[PDB]
RNA sequence: UAAUUGCGAUAACGAACGAGACCUUAACCUACUAAAUAGUGGUGCUAGCAUUUGCUGGUUAUCCACUUCUUAGAGGGACUAUCGGUUUCAAGCCGAUGGAAGUUUGAGGCAAUAACAGGUCUGUGAUGCCCUUAGACGUUCUGGGCCGCACGCGCGCUACACUGACGGAGCCAGCGAGUCUAACCUUGGCCGAGAGGUCUUGGUAAUCUUGUGAAACUCCGUCGUGCUGGGGAUAGAGCAUUGUAAUUAUUGCUCUUCAACGAGGAAUUCCUAGUAAGCGCAAGUCAUCAGCUUGCGUUGAUUACGUCCCUGCCCUUUGUACACACC
């Protein structure tokens, strides 16, 4: 036996957040720990958002296993929030009918904070002459 | 406390020697037929409203 | 020794290689040939050796030693 | 701004001029049609051309245009 | 001139004033009284012994308390 | 209210109290209208948001800042005066405290306290460099946020007050044009310089 | 049913295990915990005079449990913060090594850790259950 | 919950080692008034006197008072390791000391006479008012005074 | 030696600051 | 057997990636065809003037190195200059 | 138009260089070929809480499967698409819609003609001429100096604190480097407050250091507007490290001394989106020494989406007694 799952990711700029979603009863864990425990924790609502926006109940015959790498303490939570939102529609595509799918898909995008599209922003490269990519060193003239 | 109310309906152009200000014609929003043209300070768009009191002096190009 | 060998190769189209035609000009200047016809000769060589263009340039003391730099070129080049 | 170079303009007119009946108003179709009837060395060029040709197309079918 | 440690010529004020405020926080105190603040933090901590102040949220730097229950 | 729950904990202050109305942290967006008008659709209080933190891209065209909640740009305008720059997290914490302080100084609806703060914040017309002009509905909001966050920021620096209180202080303060408002102190005293010179 | 540490709140867990270890009073602290500041990185010693070592020890146990094994080295980096170099810029500097080592050493004469292969200690079977059990109580810190 | 009343037991303006320390500062920091004691020393000399650090100088009654003064004068005899001390390996005696409140500037001024007298580089510069740790002078230490 | 310097008076620091600085130390741009 | 392969030419060493991938298995021995490894970029940054004068202008040269591991006389089947080739047992 | 970029106007017509194209790099691919030096699921084995089956771990292959995450080959993809508004109803500008992506997609590499007595002979065994060539301006050795301090100027670092300092706790990157006639990167064990010491270990490296557990930051506490626990200059004493050698302190550590600095005059630098600003980090240098540079990632905004008022450049018109060209 091999439980049927689909598998998605979420991305915010450096953070990749893989997500396994099979048929289950309630396990929702980022980095092997209950979703209720992610503690940057102003933003805990930014990880909660996908669940409430769609309705707490479609997560009963579910399970999410997330582990996130990269970025920092805030880019990881965003890669999370949309690594799982991007998976609840891969499981409603592979295993469920469509209309429901493009009803909760639209439930998110009515709201979307990049919730199923990768935020493409990435760091500009620094260049010689300043400390940043547009910041330039200062000088004198005399 | 005489306070106007004027939605714009177009943006005639760019005033100020440094491009500081725009011009716009507006509709006074109770007796809609009066329409006056005046200039602004911030960024403005079509259909925005404004609050002034100088219901004449209708200003124009400016150095 | 023995674990190292060499081979030879005549050059294919000795005009279309600009180091063969770099020392080209080193050498007929070591024979003192007049600057212009010296340059003009190698460019008139690699022009109809089948090259879309060619440019040969030289800088220094041509005319008794104020520094100038004349350039000789025919054909089509790009730079970008 | 996004203004089209002469290389991508003169090539568009050069195509329309002698292929008009076998073009049409969709990028993707012209996009693919170009790869046979003409040699182009880069894809973004290919697409830039196929895009102006198509922009032309939509307007020639709402009236003839000068050149 | 503040009052670092409880004088108690200025203590009975601590319960005969605490409901005149509908907002209690370390600064509301040092502004109104001349408590040190260092231990005011424990004035509010202690003042929450029986609940003559109402906790509505508390945080490492900000404590927001409201006139009693 | 559909009290469902699955294997993981899923606490109940959250299970209901925003699934049924998806409000601010615990605070409601309905029946808080923008009392003053000609500044509507510029102050966004009608697309509900919870935490004043998004993956915002508001600075690509001119007026996408308009469809930005008045809150998250009030929180942005805090993390400034550069030793504070880019600490959005600290700023959201500052506000979540301030909204509670205002709600216990005046047991109103707190985002009505904030919009009723910036009604009389930004000039209705202004000086400029050679005579008076009029102010746009967006350089009202924008300089408004500016002059006030700068007032609450400068009020707390060498003073034992916090930055949640000073912010709540300068907020109800200019929320009743009280004239103890650095915001309306510049605002009350740079418009009358606007109708005077000409 | 089925409590595992990974389901607890980080701080209040470790803040209660530091009290379980102070109560149990048989974890061996050294004679210098009154005199040291836990890193060259820092400037002052921890003003929780007596407790502090228990906090540290607890937090460690909780860390090796969720890792696979953890050497004294890596612990020094975890706990070391940024140094203040005066009129020069702040760079990262590690934590004291004897402190970290003596806690990892004194945590096996309690049976919570044990020298894994590959180096470093690992969690113990006793340790695994002590924490899995000590979670469930402050877990039910609701009536 | 130390709201407690602390009536006129609270010893205002205490004096010590020919100095004065304001009773209103928390003990560990109120002590640093004294040349010789730093915050790190005044932390543990107060740990070895069973001092409730949670409190401050007007409190900490006169028995704990000379209970710390003596740990300070003999730190090496109260489990205080040698590194913690300011003057070790003295150079005339070879014991480990902590020069203290009026005695710090004394044995520092002694340390300067010390090598001014032997006419050695560090001392010469000390006498010239110049700077003795090899730093640049062209640019820095302006407004000499 | 060093004793030739240390007690060589007139060579410390107010023997410097006494004298003003040569007014040709703010003067450039040949 | 394992053939780590490493060269400085992305084009000229997928030559042998291809010329043994199924020169193996038209000849029917094995699988685990090319496992491509991170292309190592060797960057060297330096100024442009050989003196110190001028606007302070920097250059950076790259050298990319691609390696591929595919798991005695197709030794010489695989000879192209610039492509380095080894084994392991 | 960013552009001699184009529409047009046209005694011009047709073209070449430059710009563009090109190339690199960052963004999309559940579509192809794939993988113990990358992951993943199950499965053997196994630990802990539970027992209600379950949750969470340990096993470098127990065995299988696979390519979503990863790496990198071959391609796809954007053309400013579609629709609307202005417009010679032209090139184009703007608006919404989708779209990974719509500001030359972001960022760079390349870069014409002609020119300057700009810099470099102290990069070169590139170099002409003058100089010197054995009381050598060749070279090597000892020691000193380039840092010498009444002061003027330039780039910076650190701060004035409560949006903080400190203590504890939570803990998340990317760009990278590393030992053959060898001593590089170094886990781990032990010892030492520390800095460091010692015994082993892996790695010529997607395999070991390394998840580089970085800092900012978050939380919970102590302090509470006082040159204060802000600030850490000067300086005394001691312990280590590199090195033949540390004195004029190389650097690190420990205690003690606690300065100016309460937002900085006239003047003035950089900046438009993952940008500024903050934060650290690797690499260059390196026996040792970064407050420097070259790049990387983390946190992450206010204001602009305009103008020629100021400086500077470009084109045109115009004046000219300038052409060594307004020095
Ligand atoms: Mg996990
Ligand atoms: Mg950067
Ligand atoms: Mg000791
Ligand atoms: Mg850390
Ligand atoms: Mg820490
Ligand atoms: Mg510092
Ligand atoms: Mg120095
Ligand atoms: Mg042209
Ligand atoms: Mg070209
Ligand atoms: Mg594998
Ligand atoms: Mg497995
Ligand atoms: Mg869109
Ligand atoms: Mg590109
Ligand atoms: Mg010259
Ligand atoms: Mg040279
Ligand atoms: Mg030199
Ligand atoms: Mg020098
Ligand atoms: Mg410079
Ligand atoms: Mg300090
Ligand atoms: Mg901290
Ligand atoms: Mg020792
Ligand atoms: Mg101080
Ligand atoms: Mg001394
Ligand atoms: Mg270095
Ligand atoms: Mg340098
Ligand atoms: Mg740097
Ligand atoms: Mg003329």
């Amino acid at each position: 036996s091999a439980v049927p799952s689909v598998q998605t990711f979420g991305k915010k700029k450096s953070a990749t957040a893989v997500a396994h979603v099979k048929a289950g009863k309630g396990l929702i864990k980022v980095n092997g720990s209950p979703i209720t425990l992610v503690e940057p924790e102003i933003l805990r609502f930014k990880v909660y958002e996908p669940l409430l926006l769609v309705g707490l109940d479609k997560f009963s015959n579910i399970d999410i296993r997330v582990r996130v790498t990269g970025g920092g303490h805030v880019s990881q939570v965003y890669a999370i929030r949309q690594a799982i939102a991007k998976g609840l529609v891969a499981y409603h595509q592979k295993y469920v009918d469509e209309q429901s799918k493009n009803e909760l898909k639209k439930a998110f995008t009515s709201y979307d904070r990049t919730l199923l599209i990768a935020d493409s922003r990435r760091p500009e490269p620094k260049k010689f002459g300043g400390k940043g990519a547009r910041s330039r060193f200062q000088k004198s003239y005399r | 406390t005489p306070v106007t109310l004027a939605k714009v309906i177009k943006v005639l152009g760019r005033t100020g020697s440094r491009g500081g200000v725009t011009q716009v014609r507006v509709e006074f929003l109770e007796d809609t037929s009066r329409t006056i043209v005046r200039n602004v300070k911030g960024p403005v768009r079509e259909n925005d409203i404004l609050v002034l009191m100088e219901s004449e002096r209708e200003a124009r190009r400016l150095r | 020794p023995g674990t190292i060998v060499l081979y030879a190769e005549r050059v294919q189209d000795r005009g279309l290689s600009a180091v063969a035609q770099a020392e080209s000009m080193k050498f007929k200047l070591l024979n003192g040939l007049a600057i212009r016809r010296a340059a003009y000769g190698v460019v008139r060589y690699v022009m109809e050796s089948g090259a879309k263009g060619c440019e040969v340039v030289v800088s220094g003391k041509l005319r008794a030693a104020r520094a100038k730099a004349m350039k000789f070129a025919d054909g089509f080049l790009i730079h970008s | 701004g996004r203004v089209r170079t002469k290389t991508v303009k003169r090539a568009s007119k050069a195509l329309i001029e002698r292929y008009y009946p076998k073009l049409t108003l969709d990028f993707q179709t012209n996009k693919r049609l170009c790869d046979e009837i003409a040699t182009i060395q880069s894809k973004r060029l290919r697409n830039k051309i196929a895009g102006y040709t198509t922009h032309l197309m939509k307007r020639i079918q709402k009236g003839p245009v000068r050149g | 001139q503040h009052a670092v440690i409880l004088d108690q010529e200025k203590y009975d004020r601590i319960l005969k004033e605490v409901p005149t405020y509908r907002y209690v926080s370390v600064s509301v105190l040092v502004d109104r009284l001349k408590i040190g603040g260092s231990l005011a933090r424990i004035a509010l901590r202690h003042l929450e012994k029986e609940g003559i102040i109402k906790p509505i949220s508390k945080h490492s730097k900000q404590a927001i308390y409201t006139r009693a229950t | 209210f559909t009290p469902v729950v699955l294997a993981t904990p899923i606490p109940e202050e959250v299970q209901q109290a925003q699934t049924e109305i998806k409000l601010f942290n615990k605070w409601s967006f309905e029946e808080v209208e923008v009392k003053d008008a000609s500044l509507v659709d510029y102050v966004q209080v009608r697309q509900p948001i919870f935490v004043a933190h998004t993956a915002g891209r508001y600075a690509n065209k001119r007026f996408r800042k308009a469809q930005c909640p008045i809150i998250e740009r009030l929180t942005n305008s805090l993390m400034m005066n550069g030793r504070n720059n880019g600490k959005k997290l600290k700023a959201v914490r500052i506000i979540k405290h301030t909204l509670d302080i205002i709600n216990v100084l005046t047991d109103q609806n707190p985002i009505q306290v904030v919009v009723d703060a910036i009604t009389n914040t930004g000039p209705r017309e202004d000086t400029t460099r050679v005579q008076a002009v009029d102010v746009s509905p967006l350089r009202r909001v924008n300089q408004a946020i500016a002059l006030l966050t700068i007032g609450a920021r400068e009020a707390a620096f060498r003073n034992i007050k916090t930055i949640a209180e000073t912010l709540a202080e300068e907020l109800i303060n200019a929320a009743k044009g009280s004239s103890t408002s650095y915001a309306i102190k510049k605002k009350d005293e740079l418009e009358r310089v606007a109708k005077s010179n000409r | 049913p089925g409590v595992s540490v990974r389901d607890v709140a980080a701080q209040d867990f470790i803040n209660a295990y530091a009290s379980f270890l102070q109560r149990q009073g048989k974890l061996e602290v050294p004679g210098y915990v009154d005199i040291v500041k836990t890193s060259s990185g820092n400037e002052m010693p921890p003003q929780d005079a007596e407790g502090w070592f228990y906090k540290r020890a607890a937090s460690v146990a909780r860390h090796i449990y969720m890792r696979k094994q953890v050497g004294v080295g890596k612990l020094n980096k975890l706990y070391g913060g940024a140094k203040s170099r005066g009129v020069r810029p702040y760079k990262h500097i590690d934590a004291s090594g004897s402190i970290n080592r003596k806690v990892l050493q004194a945590l096996e004469k309690i049976g919570i850790v044990e020298i894994s292969p590959k180096g470093g200690r690992r969690i113990s079977e006793n340790g695994q259950r002590d924490l899995d059990r000590i979670a469930a109580q402050t877990l039910e810190e609701d009536e | 919950s130390l709201v407690v009343q602390e009536q006129g037991s609270f010893q205002h303006i205490l004096r010590l080692l020919n100095t004065n320390v304001d009773g209103n500062i928390k003990i560990v920091y109120a002590l640093t008034t004294i040349k010789g004691v730093g915050r790190r020393y005044s932390n543990l000399v107060c740990k070895k006197a069973d001092v409730d650090l949670h409190k401050r100088a007007g409190e900490l009654t006169q028995e704990e008072l000379e209970r710390i003064v003596q740990i300070m004068q003999n730190p090496t005899h109260y489990k205080i390791p040698a590194w913690f001390l300011n003057r070790q390996n003295d150079i005339t005696d070879g014991k480990d000391y902590h020069t203290l409140a009026n005695n710090v500037e004394s044995k520092l001024r002694d340390d300067l006479e010390r090598l001014k007298k032997i006419r050695a580089h560090r001392g010469i510069r000390h006498f010239w008012g110049l700077r003795v740790r090899g730093q640049h002078t062209k640019t820095t230490g302006r407004r000499r005074a | 030696g060093n004793e030739g310097a240390i007690r060589d008076k007139t060579a410390g620091r107010r023997n410097n600051r006494s004298k003003d600085v040569t007014d040709s130390a703010t003067t450039k741009k040949s | 057997i394992r053939i780590t392969l490493t060269s400085t030419k992305v084009k000229q060493l997928e030559n042998v990636s291809s010329n043994i991938v199924k020169n193996a298995e038209q000849h029917n021995l094995v699988k685990k065809g090319p496992v491509r490894l991170p292309t190592k970029v060797l960057k060297i940054s330096t100024r442009k003037t050989p003196n110190g004068e001028g606007s302070k202008t920097w250059e950076t040269y790259e050298m990319r190195i691609h390696k591929r591991y595919i798991d005695k006389r197709i030794t010489q089947i695989t000879i192209e200059p610039g492509v380095d080739v080894e084994v392991v047992v």
